[PDB]
């Protein structure tokens, strides 16, 4: 299983290359995780995602990325 | 009869699954304890992690105090915690008003061990699966250490620990006891024999910890406490302030 | 808690427990009752194929249930002593209480009813045995037969026999016997109870036990000597009809 | 120490005529000079042309009345709603007076 | 949908019918359509009235059939 | 498996309960169509009554529990005697203790109860009946729908037996306007009546089928049975 | 062993539908109730010379106007017999008056509940439910005469006529065209003998049939063999004659 | 792996029994509920599931007293949380007979927690499938708690439960951080509303009707009383206004 | 579709059926011989006429007898019993 501080660096990396409004509180989203090695992480980043192709935009707000974690996590471990 | 292991009786091999069960996967609940001696005090550290920022950390406890005097450390889940301690809590005072006297930690072992036994031969109960390490400053005995282990075996300690860095703990305790030619450390106060601890600790599990991830039961004569949060780091400063 | 199921349908509306207890009853030993119109006979295997018995200890087929009514089985003695004892108890119970020598019809209600309760109730199995009960009721010189299954049921017949090759023994005792005319003398009846007897045990004149019953409580067990004489007589019949 | 037991006076009257049948009685209820009540029916219809009076001492009326109304009640459920008799309630009675006498 | 491709007295009424079919699938309410055809087929019928298809409801489509009614 | 959840009532299974419960909720769909319907001052029960042949006598599917209460039962009948010899014990001994007639509301969590230390008993069973409970007790006009697992509701209108469904889509048209009729039982009591027969679908109705039985603000339990249904219609 | 507690998916218990098995293998047991009484009578069966064939029969008294013929196991309708006795004996203590058969009924499907292990709800004591199914003939001053078939599962339907047993599929279709509104006593016992002897592969003797009769000048009456064998002989004989 | 889905009376490998598993499953099965401990006091919110208008209003609420400053909300099934409280109700009677006081917060967190824990040491009873959320005000402070099926339970500063959880955590989480603890008991009220809409997305195929109580030291006194007429009606108003559809 | 469990009047029709082209001498009714079943299946049924014939080709017969029928229901069953 991961630490914290691995899920944090994870995140980072996966919505750095990833076009985005506002800067994004990592540190939430290790959280709203408890132990989602990379492939997990990168599932959570697509469902975001998903909300901005409907709302028509290329970039996401952290609020996509809070609900996001958290869908991906009920549906699973 | 039935099975070995949908009821409660004897295996093949004449092992019994559920005790070597209920050894292995109640430690890994992100706990880790160890309890040593003082001169006039016993110290417990253990690890105790709460994961929401929501989750008051007051009432989670796992060091327990079952009289004024005595406490017990569970290692394994509250739902067993509570099966144990209202037994325990039971026991102690009961003890008190029947026989007059206090209740040592090597009784309490004892009885809890053999009720535990017969929790393990009932084919419609299970043993719990907890290991409790119960401690006080006993005036019938000096600082001690007595745990029980769920199998209805049970054995009183110098100094013991649990959880996988078992080896690293004793290791580190044993050589310095070799050395010393004690297995008790001197000194009064109860400050430096949680220093003491914390030295052995740190080595140990090879990490520090913050106030609200440890928590830390003191045991003195006639009473036993818990130190607060700033209390807790108050301790880990204190060493750093030599450093 | 003990009181939960020990015995269970079929899902041919039989009971599997009760088929089962009839089976014991078979692979044992045989007994028969023929009746008169001023006796019934009891005729009881004692097969003692080992010399290394001592008989007066070795357990009787013959119990009174009272002094004018007699009990004959064929099953597990274990099982029939646990009966047995009940059903004395039900005689002394009705004499206490009534003020009244007891009836054949009740005392048969009783044995039937502890069978039968222990098909119905739960953590018990019904006994392996079945029985002939008969004898007189107070007053009265018409013979009385009655057989019961460990399944609980109970009947009236006018000659009945049980255990292993029942189906030989009615056969032949059907070409013997009319309602309309049937014995009056008990020498006759007797010769007929022991040729049927004879034909099962193989060789048997000690091993067979009679025992005749006339109207209350002349209960008289004919012995070995008078049995024996009967079995020659047999042989001397089997060269008048050859 | 200790027996409950006394008297509360009152008067009742049952007569059986051709047809009909009355039972008068008094409204007053005392214990000794003092008035508990100056009106309180002391004939009750239990139901089914059946009035009825535990005349005497109170504590034992309210009490017999109670458990024989329960028995109003349980005799037409279990029978499908058939009346209760004159003898048969008294039947009923008798079982109940003859179960305290301790 | 299926009462395009089919025959139909234009009167049977889907919301009605499908208060009355309990927990049935889309499979299901096809082979209903195939059963009303077969009280059809034995009435000399060539469409299906709403009764046709209350009918098909009651046989068997062998998963789930709603016509339960009994005990006594 | 199915066979191997099924056998004792006492085991939790993936699906969040036991398979047996379900078909519990199953065999009151097979048992007779009651309909439930109420307007703020009056509660009207309306049930079909079944036999099984001409020289059979019917079986009567209104069990009256007390002279301002009764209930219908759906589904398996031996359990539903078992359950109203409780209700009548329950409100006796209210009436003895409190002075209480006992509320629909108040037998609904007692009988709730009952039913999940019979679901918690391994040789114990379900139920294996619905039941429609009517009253009018000093909470006002009342329908409970109770269900053999313990789930107990409180509806203005509601059906179980054959074509629960069926009748619910009628009721809930209907519904705004019957309702705030309050003070006339009779249209209430009609509208029961025009519902039932259109659920129906492989059955049709009849004067001694029917059975009709209302409790109210000024109807104390009252039975309109085999004749007296006519004026109804 | 077998469920206890285990439904169909329709809804309806193992148990129960076994109890219905036993039932079907009887001798068939056919009630009339006409206006003047109620006729019960039963196929008794087998005649053998090594027999007593008219010292058994199926038709037993419960009270004074009540009376029960049985199909299905006869060793289970003893239990029924003994509760039921016990119940009626101590209501006409109570209120001086005859029990309604419907309320019999239901006082022994109480007890026709337990089986298997306990229940919460009920203490369960036996091991399978009742072989057995009743039909329940009687008179009471406030519904006159009546007949009712008691199933083991629960049920208790009335009934002007049923017939039970293995041969009640053709004797209940027979009932229907010889059963009217204007029946009476004495034609009603008459056709029970042509059922019987239509169905029967035998001479239809009074040592394979017996006959019951209700009147309320005498309660549960028992047509005797003496009587039962006349109404035979007068059979037989205008029977053969209508050929 | 097996003889433990079946079974509590032997210990599972894992430490954790699969019929327990399933246990807690049917709780995020059922409806959201929530609570809400604030600078005096708690509120309670649920979410009424409306599917037909043919259910009758505040007779069907989920909220059920203990004592008289205990007011307990659960997610799962209905008869089991039910039985779970009428439990708590007879503990609560006894306790104030024999203390002659009022019974806690903490003990009934230990009443529950005993009833559910011994239905988890035996497999001849099944235990609860609801996880039941209650508090209070006492002579020892104001207490949130959450009891969950395996007899594990904690006191918590905030507690969701339910189908609609993570987002209940999410709209709790930011207020609570914003507030000191959740500020005013009318404050509480309005917040309560917003998390109840917020917690209603992961629903959407029935239509809801709010429902809040409270048990407040300044503001109630120490009573647990619904919150019902203007202060519910300005409690939709707020969550409506800021959350937008 | 059933082939599990017919009717009386069922039973009777199977039987009447399979022993047409039999010679049979006289005094069967079906209804006799479908009363000894108290549950059947399609396969017991074609096993009772069989069954039947064969009691008579022993005694060495063409036709086909009351007895005979009534012979083979009460083997057939009890064999499937158990």
């Amino acid at each position: 299983l991961p630490n914290e501080a691995g899920r944090l660096e994870i995140f980072k990396i996966h919505t750095a290359k990833v076009k985005k409004t506002g800067e994004f509180d990592f540190e939430a989203a290790v959280k709203m995780s408890d132990g989602f090695n990379g492939a997990d992480i990168r599932n959570c980043a697509t469902e975001a995602g998903f909300f901005a192709i409907r709302d028509d935009r290329d970039h996401i707000n952290p609020d996509d990325l809070m609900k996001a974690v958290r869908k991906v996590a009920e549906v699973k471990k | 009869a039935g099975y070995d292991r949908h009821i409660t009786i004897f295996s093949p091999e004449g092992r019994l699954y559920q005790v070597e069960y209920a050894f292995k996967a109640t430690n890994q609940t992100n706990i880790n304890s160890l309890a040593v001696r003082g001169k006039d005090c016993t110290v417990v550290i253990s690890q105790k992690k709460v994961p929401d920022k929501l989750l008051d950390p007051t009432t989670v406890s796992y060091i327990f105090c079952i009289s004024r005097t005595i406490g017990m450390v569970v290692n394994g889940p509250i739902p067993d915690a509570r099966n144990a301690a209202l037994r325990a809590k039971a026991e102690a005072a009961e003890f008190r008003y029947k026989y007059g006297y206090d209740m040592p930690c090597d009784v309490l072992a004892k009885r809890m061990a053999n009720l535990s036994q017969i929790y393990t031969q009932r084919a419609y109960m299970r043993p719990l699966g907890v290991i409790l390490t119960f401690v006080s400053v006993d005036e019938e005995l000096g600082p001690s250490i007595y745990k029980t282990d769920p199998a209805g075996y049970y054995v009183g300690y110098k100094a013991t620990a649990t959880g996988p860095k078992q080896q690293e703990i004793t290791t580190n305790l044993e050589n310095h006891f070799k050395k010393s030619k004690i297995d008790h450390i001197n000194e009064e106060s109860w400050e430096k024999v949680v220093e003491f601890a914390i030295t052995h600790m740190i080595d140990a599990l090879g990490t520090e910890f913050s106030k609200n991830d440890l928590e830390v039961g003191v045991a003195t004569k006639d009473k036993f406490f818990t130190l607060s949060a700033e209390n807790i780091e108050e301790r880990l400063v204190a060493i750093a302030e030599q450093d | 808690g003990y009181d939960r199921a020990l015995s269970i349908f079929s899902p041919d509306g039989h009971i599997f427990q009760v088929e089962y207890a009839l089976e014991a009853v078979k692979r044992g030993t045989c007994a028969v009752g023929v009746k008169g119109k001023n006796c019934v006979v009891l005729g009881c295997e004692r097969r003692s194929t080992l010399k290394l018995q001592d008989t007066r200890i070795t357990p009787s087929k013959v119990s009174k249930i009272d002094s004018h009514v007699v009990l004959s089985f064929s099953g597990l003695n274990a099982d029939s002593r646990i009966l047995i004892e009940k059903a004395r108890v039900e005689a002394q119970s009705h004499r206490l209480t009534l003020e009244d020598p007891v009836t054949v019809e009740y005392l048969t209600r009783y044995v039937a009813g502890v069978q039968q309760r222990y098909t119905q109730s739960g953590g018990v199995r019904p006994f392996g045995v079945s029985t002939l009960i008969a004898g007189f009721d107070p007053r009265d010189d018409e013979p009385k037969l009655y057989q019961t299954e460990p399944s609980g049921i109970y009947s009236s017949w006018s000659a009945q026999t049980i255990g292993r090759n029942s189906k030989t023994v009615r056969e032949f005792l059907e070409k013997n016997y009319d309602r309309k005319e049937p014995p009056a003398t008990v020498e006759e009846c007797v010769k007929l109870t022991v040729r049927s007897l004879l034909e099962v045990v193989q060789t048997g004149a000690k091993n067979i036990e009679i025992t005749v019953v006339k109207p209350d409580s002349d209960i008289v067990a004919l012995s070995s000597e008078e049995i024996n004489q009967y079995v020659t007589q047999i042989e001397q019949e089997k060269q008048e009809q050859q | 120490q200790f027996n409950p037991y006394g008297d509360n006076g009152g008067t009742i009257l049952g007569i059986a005529g051709e047809d009909f049948a009355v039972l008068a009685g008094d409204t007053r209820n005392i214990t000794d000079y003092s008035i508990n009540s100056r009106y309180e029916p002391k004939v009750f219809d239990c139901g089914d042309n059946i009035v009825m009076s535990a005349n005497g001492f109170a504590a034992d009326g309210d009490a017999l009345v109670k458990r024989f109304k329960n028995s109003v009640k349980w005799y037409h459920f279990d029978h499908n709603d058939k009346k209760l008799s004159i003898n048969s309630a008294a039947r009923n009675i008798q079982h109940l007076l003859y179960g305290k006498r301790f | 949908i299926h009462s395009r491709k089919m025959t139909t007295d234009d009167d049977i009424n889907w919301q009605e019918l499908a208060r009355s079919t309990d927990e049935f699938n889309g499979a299901q309410l096809k082979a209903v359509t195939v059963e009303a055809g077969m009280i059809a087929l034995r009435n000399g019928q060539s469409s299906v009235k709403h009764e046709d298809f209350v009918e098909g409801i009651s046989e068997v489509q062998a998963r789930k059939s709603k016509s339960v009614s009994f005990y006594a | 498996f199915r066979n191997n959840y099924d056998g004792d009532t006492v085991t939790f299974s993936p699906t969040g309960r036991l398979f047996q419960v379900e078909y519990a909720l199953e065999a009151i769909k097979q048992g007779s169509v009651t309909v439930g319907l109420r307007s703020n001052t009056h509660a009207v029960l309306v049930a079909l009554k079944r036999n099984a042949d001409e020289l059979s006598s019917y079986q009567k599917k209104i069990i009256k529990c007390d002279e301002h209460m009764g209930l219908s039962l759906a589904g398996l009948a031996p359990d539903a005697r078992v359950l109203s010899n409780y209700l009548r014990q329950q409100c006796n001994y209210s009436s003895l203790v409190f002075n209480r007639k006992l509320a629909v509301e108040r037998a609904g969590h007692l009988l709730c109860d009952k039913a999940q230390k019979n679901t918690q008993s391994y040789g114990g069973r379900p139920y294996g009946v619905g039941l429609l409970i009517i009253g009018y007790d000093k909470s006002g006009a009342h329908l409970l729908e109770f269900q053999p697992s313990g789930n107990v509701t409180e509806l203005y209108g509601t059906a179980i037996g054959a074509r629960s469904q069926g009748a619910k889509t009628y009721l809930e048209r209907t519904l705004d306007t019957f309702i705030k009729i309050d003070g006339n039982p009779d249209e209430l009591i009609k509208a029961g009546v025009e519902a039932i027969s259109q659920s129906l679908r492989d059955e049709s109705l009849t004067v001694d089928n029917l059975s009709i039985a209302i409790v109210g603000k000024d109807t104390p339990f009252t039975i309109y049975d085999g004749e007296a249904v006519a004026k109804y219609i | 062993d077998r469920g206890v507690s285990t439904f169909s998916p329709e809804g309806r218990l193992f148990q129960v539908e076994y109890s219905l098995e036993a039932i079907k293998l009887g001798s068939t047991a056919i009630g009339i109730a006409t206006k003047e009484g109620v006729v019960l009578g039963v196929e008794k069966r087998a005649t053998s010379p090594l027999l007593e064939s008219d010292s058994i029969e199926k038709i037993v008294e419960i009270d004074r106007h009540i009376g029960c013929a049985m199909s299905g196991l006869t060793a289970d309708a003893r239990s029924m017999i003994e509760h039921a006795r016990t119940a009626a004996v101590t209501h006409n203590l109570y209120y001086d008056e005859d029990i309604n058969v419907e309320s019999l009924t239901q006082s022994v499907c109480d007890l026709a509940l337990r089986f298997g292990e306990g229940a919460s709800g009920e203490e369960r004591l036996m091991s399978r439910p009742f072989g057995v199914a009743l039909l329940i003939a009687g008179h009471d001053a406030d519904d006159g005469y009546q007949l009712f078939h008691a199933e083991p599962s629960g049920t208790f339907y009335r009934y002007n006529a049923k017939a039970i047993g293995s041969g009640s599929e053709g004797a209940q279709a027979e009932l229907l065209n010889e059963w009217h509104s204007s029946l009476t006593l004495k034609e009603a016992e008459l056709l029970v003998l042509k059922i019987l002897k239509q169905v029967m592969e035998e001479k239809l003797d009074e040592n394979n049939a017996q006959l019951s009769c209700i009147t309320k000048q005498d309660g549960f009456k028992i047509y005797d063999n003496e009587k039962t064998a006349e109404l035979i002989k007068e059979l037989k004989e205008k029977e053969a004659a209508e050929s | 792996g097996t003889g433990y889905d079946l079974s509590n009376s032997v210990f599972s490998p894992d430490g954790r029994n699969f019929q327990v598993e399933y246990a807690v499953k049917a709780v995020e099965n059922g409806t959201t509920s929530i609570g809400i401990k604030c600078n005096d006091g708690v509120v309670f919110a649920v979410e009424k599931l409306i599917t037909s208008k043919l259910l009758v209003p505040q007779k069907n609420v989920k909220i059920q007293v203990v004592d008289r400053h205990i007011g307990c909300v659960y997610s799962g099934l209905i008869p089991d949380g039910r039985h779970l409280v009428n439990r708590g109700r007879e503990e609560a009677a006894s306790f104030k007979k024999l203390y002659k006081t009022p019974i806690p917060i903490p003990a009934f967190a230990d009443r529950l927690g005993q009833y559910v824990q011994a239905h988890t040491l035996y497999n001849s009873v099944r235990p609860f499938g609801v996880s039941t959320i209650f508090g209070g005000v006492d002579k020892n402070g104001a207490h949130l708690y959450m009891l969950e099926p395996s007899g594990s339970y904690w006191g918590y500063k905030g507690a969701a439960t339910g189908k609609g959880r993570q987002s209940a955590k999410a709209e709790l989480e930011k207020l609570v951080d914003h507030h000191p603890e959740g500020l005013s008991a009318r404050e509480a009220v309005k917040q309560a509303a917003k998390i109840i809409y917020l917690a209603h997305e992961d629903n959407k195929e029935k239509d809801f009707e709010l429902e809040i109580s409270w048990c407040s030291l300044s503001e109630t006194n120490g009573l647990h009383k619904f919150v019902k007429g203007d202060l519910l009606q300005e409690a939709i108003d707020f969550a409506q206004k800021e959350i937008n559809g | 579709v059933e082939f599990s469990l017919p009717d009386l009047e069922g039973r009777a029709n199977i039987f009447r059926i399979h022993s047409k082209s039999m010679s049979v001498e006289r005094g069967i009714r079906w209804e006799l011989i479908s009363r000894l079943c108290p549950n059947s299946t399609g396969a017991e049924l074609r096993s009772v006429c069989t069954e039947a014939g064969m009691f008579a080709i022993r005694a060495r017969r063409k036709v086909a007898t009351e007895k005979d029928f009534l012979k083979a229901v009460d083997k057939v069953i009890s064999g499937y019993k158990k």
